[PDB]
RNA sequence: GGUACGGACAAGGGGAAUCUGACUGUCUAAUUAAAACAUAGCAUUGCGAUGGCCAGAAAGUGGUGUUGACGCAAUGUGAUU
RNA sequence: AAUCCGGUUAAUAUUCCGGAACCAGAAGGUGGAAUCAACACGGCAACGUAAAUGAAGUUGGAGACGUCGGCGGGAGCCCUGGGAAGAGUUCUCUUUUCUUUUUAACAAACCAUUGAACUACCCUGAAAUCGGUUUAUCCGGAGCUAGGGUAUGGUGUUUGGAA
């Protein structure tokens, strides 16, 4: 597992073809944790605001597998 | 009777303890650059070797003919440091540590790790504190005198290499060993030689001293040179016997 | 009387450069803000050149008779000075205090540096301060 | 305080072995766990490690020095050295 | 309170079964499994541990990137700092003789 | 206060002498643990390698010996005084 | 050389399942880096980095090593103060007594802070009225104390794993 600490490097990673699926972790502290699943690593950005997860989510790209826990 | 212990000596558990031993101490293959120049080695370590009272030296040599380096193990001479230069071969200077024929040191010259034939790598004076004394030339025909520790007189060709200097390792039988356990270390690490159990404590199958209503031998001890195996026990060709009060 | 003064070839003991030959262009003998200690600026040869044969080509020799050099400010501590010393014939004020805070000026202090060892070399004037010191 | 006024660093053995071989113990044990003096640094930093070997401590002068079993020097090494430079003197002039 | 066992069939205190104790996140107490620790190399000349390298086992070090397993500097990784600086003034000095001895030999 | 209390548990009896082995150690598995053996210490013996001691049917063979008299081999006595 | 957690069976599990990793070998599938003539830069230095051409030969290192003694840290355990949830006791007393309150391999960044270093090394500087200093007396003009750096780095911290 590794942590992604910034959103343009997440979404980058995104954009790339090992990049299969998406989750979407909600927490009980009202953060968000973007989880990314690639052939090596599973990559986590946390999201500390509801309004930048919603920005985020909608900055994905479109093909992307996004699921929700 | 039964085969006694000095016949049972013959290998298997008698053998020495040699894992812990580094290398055999040894001069250096007599070779042109010792025989008509020197060569210089520098002493890379001096080390302890088990079961040896003295010390051992590393010493790295370059290979005349090959690029490489030859490590070559040395009886280390009292005074001897890691990083001195040592040189071997007929035209060394005369120096603690160096090696050279003994027909080119002067009489009265303190040596070591001595040949008995030119090129043997080292025969005379190597337990620790030991050394050999140069005599005398005669060089028609050279042989070089030499005095041994024992006190013998030997004649060695005058091409027969030394090592000028005393063995290190001082005067290590100076101490009492004072326990039965420190025995046991020191001949832990030589061979299966002790504790030694006495002849007349054993019975007449074990050993020829075996035997009677009272621990004692019967007959001489002092036992003719030509005896079988199995009786050769005792005092071997004993030219005399007693406490001696004054010898030479 | 003083060992380092502008000109003098010194070895370099400590650092990346260890062991490579210097050329002392300026000596600092008292210590300034940046440095505070008795430094000095060199230019010293980074790969030295391989040595050429008579077999040689002539594409070849042009290749193997290469300087790369490099400039630095060494404290006298890590300089072993030497008895040789150099020419310097164009390097006398080109290498100060302020190129080095610039790398657009250190690249071109140090092509400049390339040219004249390089030139230097050929038509050998200083042949020991060519050649790397075996250890 | 003394804490004994003979046996000193061999009261480790109490009252085994015999005062005369406690004696000579005592004697060969004091010299070698001295420290002696590197004629190489000057520094009294010379200490035994097993018979015969001595060795440095520093940053400088790491090197180990072939010596007596108990002494760094025996007088038959140094006795023997005089000679031989003596004898080294006297064929090279 | 909570007792382990070993992992393997290996049962004996040898210096291949070394052990830790783990809190695993189903509240269980348990051994792992660890190696032996590693090892700094060390100077060719001076037997002391080299500077800026890690400690590890001999063929971690085949996984390593170049600059992490050296320093950049001649014998970098081989030698000691104060060692090449010990080479260079010795060599430089002996090699200035040699050139003295042979300028008094003419 | 029961003139009690290391309240159970846990946990040295001590001294005066004689014989003997100095000590720690070792052995008769299944009748002997000792004053026996060993031991440090002391002494004697052989031997400088074409050698001493030991081995093998023999050998272009083995051990001591990765050794060299401050050593290896063979005995005796048994710390010290 | 290299694997951890959770779950699962009547009966196997570091082997199955779920999830998350790691090592070795092969080919070279992309991306990046250096090279306009050649194989990078920074730092006084210790040394640093995302990469930073290196054949033969040589040399060095790791693998790689006893035993006892105390001292300092870490992890798990043990103990303790609150809160919560459930339970035991409740003539009387007991804001009570008991249980649960967990966090792996691996990855990243820090790091003597918070616990354990002036441990090793480097730079400045030049110490007698000698100082520094450990439980244990070692260290210094072969460069002390001090000031500032560099490295070694987890069974530590903050996180990802992961609720
Ligand atoms: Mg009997
Ligand atoms: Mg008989
Ligand atoms: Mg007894
Ligand atoms: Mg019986
Ligand atoms: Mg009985
Ligand atoms: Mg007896
Ligand atoms: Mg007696
Ligand atoms: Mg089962
Ligand atoms: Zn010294």
């Amino acid at each position: 597992p590794r942590q992604i600490s910034d959103i343009k490097q997440f979404l980058e990673i995104a954009r790339r073809k090992d990049a299969t699926s998406a989750r979407i972790k909600k927490n009980t502290n009202k953060d968000v944790k973007f989880k990314l699943r690639c052939s090596k690593y599973l990559y986590t950005l946390v999201v500390a605001d509801a309004k930048k997860a919603e920005k985020l989510r909608q900055s994905l790209p479109p093909d992307l597998t996004v699921t929700e826990v | 009777g039964r085969v006694i212990r000095a016949q049972r000596k013959s290998g298997g558990i008698f053998q020495a303890h040699t894992r812990l031993r580094k290398g055999a101490a040894q001069l250096r293959t007599l070779d042109f650059a010792e025989r008509h120049g020197y060569i210089r080695g520098v002493v890379q370590k001096i080390i302890h070797d088990p079961g040896r009272g003295a010390p051992l030296a590393k010493v790295a040599f370059r290979n005349p003919y090959h690029y490489r380096t030859d490590v070559e193990t040395f009886v280390a001479t009292e005074g001897m440091y890691t990083g001195q230069f040592v040189y071997c071969g007929k035209n060394a200077a005369l120096t603690v540590g160096n090696v050279l024929p003994v027909g080119e040191m002067p009489e009265g010259t303190i040596i070591s790790n001595v040949e008995e034939k030119a090129g043997d790598r080292g025969a005379l004076g190597r337990s620790s504190g030991n050394y050999v004394i140069i005599v005398g030339h005669d060089v028609d025909t050279g042989k070089t005198r030499v005095k041994l520790p024992s006190g013998a007189k030997k004649v060695v060709p005058s091409s027969a290499r030394g090592v000028v200097g005393i063995v290190a390792g001082g005067g290590r039988i100076d101490k009492p060993l004072l326990k039965a356990g420190r025995a046991f270390h020191k001949y832990r690490v030589k061979r299966n030689c002790w504790p030694r159990t006495r002849g007349v404590a054993m019975n007449p199958v074990d050993h020829p001293h075996g035997g009677g209503n009272h621990q004692h031998v019967g007959h001489s001890t002092t036992v003719p040179r030509q005896s079988a195996p199995g009786q050769k026990v005792g005092l071997i060709a004993a030219r005399r016997t007693g406490l001696l009060r004054g010898a030479a | 009387v003083k060992i380092l003064k502008p000109g003098k070839v010194a070895l370099i003991t400590r650092g990346r450069f260890a062991g490579k030959k210097v050329v002392i262009l300026q000596a600092i003998d008292q210590g300034s803000k940046s440095h505070p200690f008795g430094h000095a600026v060199v230019a010293g040869v980074e790969r030295y050149p391989l040595k050429v044969t008579k077999s040689m080509g002539a594409k070849r020799i042009a290749r193997r008779s290469r300087v790369k050099p490099f400039i630095k400010v060494v404290n006298y501590n890590h300089l072993m000075p030497t008895r040789y010393a150099l020419e310097l014939d164009n390097l006398k004020g080109l290498i100060t205090a302020d190129t080095f805070k610039e790398p657009t000026q250190r690249s071109a202090a140090r092509k400049t540096v390339k040219k004249t060892f390089e030139e230097k070399y050929q038509s050998g004037k200083s042949a020991w301060f060519f050649t790397p010191l075996r250890f | 305080t003394k804490r004994t006024k003979k046996v000193g660093v061999t009261g480790k053995y109490g009252v085994r072995y015999g005062a005369s071989l406690r004696r000579d113990v005592r004697k060969i044990e004091v010299q070698q766990h001295s420290r002696y003096q590197c004629p190489f640094c000057g520094r009294n930093t010379v200490k035994r490690t097993a018979a015969g070997i001595w060795c440095c401590n520093g940053k400088g002068c790491k090197k180990v020095l072939a010596g007596g079993a108990w002494t760094v020097t025996t007088a038959a090494a140094t006795s023997a050295r005089s000679t031989i430079r003596r004898l080294r003197e006297m064929v090279e002039v | 309170a909570q007792r382990v066992t070993y992992r393997r069939r290996l049962a004996y205190n040898t210096r291949s079964n070394k052990t830790r104790i783990i809190k695993t996140p189903g509240n269980n107490i348990r051994y792992l499994h660890i190696k032996k620790l590693g090892t700094i190399p060390r100077c060719g000349d001076t037997g002391v541990p080299l500077q800026g390298i890690p400690a590890l086992r001999p063929r971690e070090f085949a996984r390593l990137s170049h600059n992490q397993k050296k320093v950049q500097r001649a014998y970098g990784g081989c030698l000691s700092a104060n060692a090449v600086k010990d080479r260079i003034v010795r060599a430089f000095l002996i090699e200035e003789q040699k050139i003295v001895k042979q300028k008094l030999k003419q």
